[PDB]
DNA sequence: TATAATGGGAGCTGTCACGGATGCA
DNA sequence: TGCATCCGTGAGTAAAG
């Protein structure tokens, strides 16, 4: 087929997902001694692909012959070599990070959606301030807790964890 | 601030639990709670004490964010902003025009808002990132890999510090930092401080820096070459 | 903004404890790990899944995971079924649940209570190839593995044993971390030492050392094509963004070119080697053209013994050799007569 | 004496200039009013009047009693290109664009 | 033919280049007053006039 | 200027050993290391503009 | 550069000119053949020596190096035909 | 010099600091070999 | 694995003009 | 409804380096 249109848009976790081939689990490259990549490390042939043409890492598997084949010993598929410029890989954050582009640049889409001005999505996303989902009845300083309301860090901790003080 | 319950027979709850008015504190049920806190079991003073505190869900960071914006009903906010387009004052009809431009741009995309936050980071491919010996024995190498490598190190310890229980002091700092790190493989230099490699005030070149400019992509290799 | 003033102020917030504070809290420690261990030994459960239970309860549901050490996934469900089954125990036995989640709190409370002292020792390791932040993390990390193996009975103020596994977090990050080709702990620690050596040679000898007397001031088993080897090894990669010249006009990539990629020259060198090399077996027959590509892989892409090329032909091994040689035979008169593949022998 | 490379870079994005001349949004007839310290011009339609307040020094290119176009310019100097669309229409700024650009 | 184990990378003049030799520099390790990088064995410069 | 630099860094190293180490035996050679302000020296030599 | 027997800059203006002139089949082998088409560079070369006129070119790779960039950052690139259905310039290399 | 305050003990020593780059008589350096020249700068004077 | 140790340093600066968002009166 | 004020962003080509 022909390309006539070429579109652009939003990548969801299942689409980032869809695209990996392995998730990036450790922060290293190739080992000191083999010059070889490391396991689950930044250049893997198990995600990314084989560095010669049609060999697996260990060297079970080195011809045409077998194309498509996923080495059991070393788990490296024979391909060609040219597919570790082209097979994403990911990682999983333990929490969830804001894509700065949709933060910072002014006007921000995200401070938009949720009506939250640029110095409070900063407070909120750089953990400077809380933001409530749910007040379960509170009440802070004679007015009942909205939601999506902006507690300070002694402010929440009175609400959450009551007020108290110790003197000497 | 707090509220005594003394107890003569078997305690119901231990310390630590969220307690509203109406709950059963010991004793079979005979002693109850009366207002909203935490409980304090003190074994020594044989008291159930309850500190007066709400159960209340107050997040920071893009956890929150997210949670809001997959919380947004595109269509009931369309509606509102169409309502706050008949308002006479003129900036409050630009905001909700302004508003309006981004929840429309989404309805008729079908992208999810809370897409904008991001769960699964990806990883570009290592031939576009290389690691070459270089004539002689050394070894070359793009910034993207040390980018990615502060990326991974920070979030493996914020697992194990969440898989160790670790205190919210602790927590808070491991996700600010981790922001921040992702912030500097897409954007570096954009927020805050710009990454350096150490011993050298060169700023790191992230996925935007490889993008734009008259060294981008666009210009120097796609436009021209 | 600046996120280090940001979390000194989150630290400046936990006051600093007494004497009597620190002993208390430590104490409930101690006493909240022996009930979990009693709590072990009544219900017969695993004591990390008690543990985990106890600590979700007393951190809230903000928190729940699966822990990888723990058989289970953890779920609010079934922490709630185990607290239930806690819940169910006679005073006396119920009485170390209690036991258990005061310990819990208390170890918080110490943690955040001695998070300053994390801060001023990483101050004295930045530099090193780790960011301040990353530094103080990592001596949390040492600050909990000291909460959690301190004995208040030894009358040692707490500082004392949460210095050693705060320098021994910080030392094991900065040798896990530091390199972009990561090199093992105690290789690093051999590194170090070298360098040390080296530097010492240089400050009495007034000029940098050859490889053999640092040799000589490393002892035996050290010569000067080890140190050369261990110097080698560990040189750090270099940025390919690095600068050429005084604008911004030039990286330092831009000059490496690619070796991988084959080169047109090399492609059509191949597949005019390919070509010819069908043109010399076309001279053969049939069998004897099949019998060479299957003995030297052009067909498949594997070279067959003589065994399976003679079981696919329905021959004797000794006649699929025979033909193997005399088609090699017909191929070298042919080649010395019109010499059209010598040139892509190099 | 020009204004070169800098004038031609003004007009090709459409920016107010700094030594803007002021322009008539309506017609009508003008009516000067010219104190010893401060200054005034006046545009009156058959039912309406228009005030321009102008500093004191500023050349007119207008005679008292005059029927000026709307958009015509008033003070010398550079025309606002937005000023121009919004009182005149897109052929006139099209025609102004064209021009001033060939001048320089 | 075996294939040698070894390939030709030699320094050949490049385009357009070229003269008169006019000095030639060896220096090679284990030699005397000689310590070249971590892991070159020798270093050669020739001069062309 | 640049040596003025590197001589900054080497006392913030010289401050940084003296706070730890053996106190009883601190000498000037166990106190100072040269390296940063080699360091100094070689940048503003061979990458200065 | 001349010391690393490198090629000429033909850069953003000397596209406009040739696109000024019209010259689309020119401007496409700077784009394509003659600079980071490896397929189409191959090719070429092969064609040349053996007597043949040139092939026409396929995607340039830097253009699958900006695809590749952008799906880094988090936004998915989609070659499409006339029918909005999805153009692999991969060749199936890199969906599993 | 060393000196403890408190024990008043002075240990004294010459230590080796490396090396400095020394100019040739034209007024230039050799650098790795190369010559190089450190050109003057010029700058706003400090002051009121 | 055990004296006690409990909040950081570096800024670094001769444009410039525009455009667009925020902030006040 | 209008202004001052701040932040972000861009500022020529090829060559050598
Ligand atoms: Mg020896
Ligand atoms: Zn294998």
């Amino acid at each position: 087929k022909e390309v006539r249109k070429v579109r652009i848009a939003l990548a969801s976790p299942e689409k980032i997902r869809s695209w990996s081939y392995g998730e990036v689990e450790k922060p290293e490259t190739i080992n000191y001694r083999t010059l070889k990549p490391e396991r689950d490390g930044l250049f893997d042939e198990r995600i990314f692909g084989p560095i010669k043409d049609y060999e697996c890492a260990c060297g079970k598997y080195k011809r045409q012959r077998f194309e498509g084949k996923v080495c059991e010993r070393c788990g490296v598929e024979v391909t060609k070599s040219i597919v570790r410029r082209y097979r994403m890989g990911h990682i999983e954050l333990a929490t969830p990070a804001a894509h700065i582009w949709f933060v910072k640049d002014v006007p921000s889409k995200i401070g938009t959606l949720l009506d939250l001005s640029a110095t409070e999505l900063e407070q909120v996303l750089y953990f400077s301030k809380y933001i409530v989902l749910d007040p379960k009845g509170a009440i802070l300083n004679g007015v009942p807790v909205e939601k999506r309301q902006l507690l300070t860090d002694e402010e929440y901790r009175e609400l959450r964890y009551g007020k108290q003080e110790t003197y000497p | 601030k707090a509220r005594v319950y003394p107890f003569e027979d078997d305690v119901e709850v231990s310390t630590g639990d969220r307690v509203a008015p109406g709950d059963v504190l010991a004793d079979g049920g005979k002693v109850k709670s009366d207002v909203y806190g935490r409980v304090e079991v003190d074994l020594v003073r044989n008291v159930v004490r309850v500190v007066e505190s709400y159960d209340i869900d107050a997040r920071m960071g893009a956890e929150a964010i997210q949670q809001l914006l997959k919380e947004l009903d595109l269509e009931a906010l369309e509606k509102e902003l169409l309502e706050e387009m008949k308002h006479p004052s003129r900036a409050r009809r630009a905001k909700a025009r302004k508003r309006l431009e981004v929840v429309r741009a989404f309805l008729d995309s079908g992208n999810r808002p809370e897409w904008m936050i991001l769960e699964a980071v990806p990883v570009l491919p290592p031939d576009l990132r290389p690691m070459v010996q270089v004539d002689g024995g050394r070894f070359a190498t793009s910034d993207l890999n040390d980018l990615y490598r502060r990326l991974i190190n920070r979030n493996n310890r914020l697992k194990k510090l969440l898989a160790q229980g670790a205190p919210e002091i602790i927590i808070r700092n491991e996700k600010r930092m981790l922001q921040e790190a992702v912030d500097a493989l897409l954007d570096n230099g954009r927020r805050g401080a710009p990454v350096t490699n150490p011993g050298s005030d060169r700023p790191l070149r992230s996925l935007t820096d490889i993008l734009s400019g008259k060294q981008g992509r666009f210009r120097q290799n796609l436009l021209g070459k | 903004s600046d996120p280090v003033r940001q979390y000194l102020h989150e630290i400046g917030q936990v006051p600093l404890l007494t004497l009597e504070e620190e002993v208390e809290l430590a104490r409930k420690v101690e006493e909240g790990m022996e009930a979990i261990k009693k709590l072990s030994e009544i219900t017969g459960l695993d004591p990390d899944l008690i543990r985990e239970v106890v600590r979700a309860k007393i951190l809230g549901s903000a928190r729940v995971r699966h822990i990888p050490g723990l058989k289970e996934t953890l779920d609010p469900k079934t922490v709630e079924e185990i607290d239930q089954k806690l819940k169910s125990l006679p005073k006396e036995h119920k009485r170390y649940l209690h036991i258990a989640r005061e310990g819990e709190a208390a170890r918080q409370h110490l943690i955040e209570a001695n998070l300053r002292l994390v801060v001023s020792i990483a101050k004295k390791y930045t530099g090193r190839g780790l960011s301040f932040l990353d530094l103080i993390q990592e001596g949390n990390q040492g600050l909990i593995r000291a909460v959690e193996k301190f004995e208040y009975k030894r009358r040692f103020k707490f500082s004392t044993y949460a210095t050693w596994w705060i320098r021994q977090a910080i030392n094991r990050a900065i040798a896990d971390q530091a390199r972009t080709i990561r090199i093992p702990v105690h290789m690093v620690e051999t590194i170090n030492k070298l360098s040390r050596t080296a530097r010492q040679l240089q400050q009495e000898l007034g000029r940098e050392p050859t490889y053999e007397e640092i040799a000589e001031a490393m002892g035996p088993g050290w010569d000067a094509k080890r140190v050369e080897e261990t110097l080698k090894i560990a040189q750090e990669p270099v940025s390919l963004e690095t600068p050429i010249g005084d604008e911004k006009d030039s990286f330092y990539g831009d000059f490496i070119p690619d070796e991988h990629l084959p080169s047109p020259v090399d492609a059509a060198t191949q597949s005019l080697l390919s070509e010819e090399l069908e043109k010399a077996l076309s001279k053969l027959s049939e069998r004897e053209a099949m019998v060479l590509k299957l003995r030297k892989g052009l067909i498949d892409g594997r070279e067959h013994t003589l065994e399976e090329v003679g079981a696919f032909f329905g021959v004797t091994r000794e006649r699929i050799r025979q033909i193997e040689n005399k088609a090699l035979r017909k191929l070298k008169y042919h080649e010395s007569r019109t010499r059209k593949l010598r040139d892509f022998l190099d | 004496i020009t204004q070169g490379l800098p004038r031609v870079i003004e007009l090709f994005e459409a920016r107010r200039p700094k030594a803007k001349a002021v322009i008539s949004e309506i017609d009508g007839v003008v009516r000067i009013e010219e104190t010893e310290e401060k200054l005034s011009v006046f545009v009156e339609s058959e039912g309406f009047s228009k005030e321009y307040k102008l500093p004191k020094e500023a050349r007119l290119l207008v005679k008292d009693g005059d029927y000026v176009e709307a958009g015509q310019p008033l003070t010398r100097g550079a025309i606002d290109p937005h000023q121009l669309l919004e009182a005149k229409g897109p052929e006139a700024v099209e025609r102004y664009l064209v021009e001033e650009i060939q001048k320089v | 033919e075996k294939a040698r184990d070894v390939k030709d990378t030699s320094l050949r003049v490049p385009p357009g280049e070229g003269g008169i030799v006019v000095r030639t520099v060896r220096l090679r390790r284990g030699d005397p007053g000689v310590e070249l990088k971590p892991g070159v064995r020798e270093v050669v410069r020739v001069y062309v006039a | 200027d640049q040596f003025r630099v590197g001589l900054a860094r080497l006392a913030r190293g010289v401050r940084e050993r003296m706070l730890m180490g053996s106190e009883d035996s601190l000498t000037p050679a166990k106190l100072v290391n040269s390296r940063p302000l080699e360091a100094a020296i070689r940048e503003f030599f061979s990458r200065s503009q | 550069g001349k010391a690393q027997f490198g090629g000429q800059r033909f850069g953003e203006m000397e596209v406009w000119a040739l696109e000024a002139y019209g010259a689309a089949h020119t401007l496409q082998e700077m784009l394509t053949l003659k600079s980071d088409d490896i397929e189409g560079r191959n090719a070429a070369y092969e064609a040349i020596i053996k007597g043949e006129d040139v092939p026409e070119p396929s995607v340039p790779e830097s253009f699958r190096v900006l695809v590749k960039e952008l799906q880094a950052l988090a936004l998915d690139v989609q070659t499409l035909d006339e029918k909005d259905n999805p153009v692999d310039i991969f060749e199936g290399l890199a969906s599993k | 010099q060393l000196i403890h305050k408190d024990t008043g003990l002075i240990k004294e020593d010459e230590v080796f600091l490396g090396h400095i780059p020394l100019m040739t008589e034209d007024g230039s350096f050799i650098i790795n070999g190369a010559d190089r020249v450190i050109v003057s700068q010029i700058h706003r004077s400090p002051g009121v």
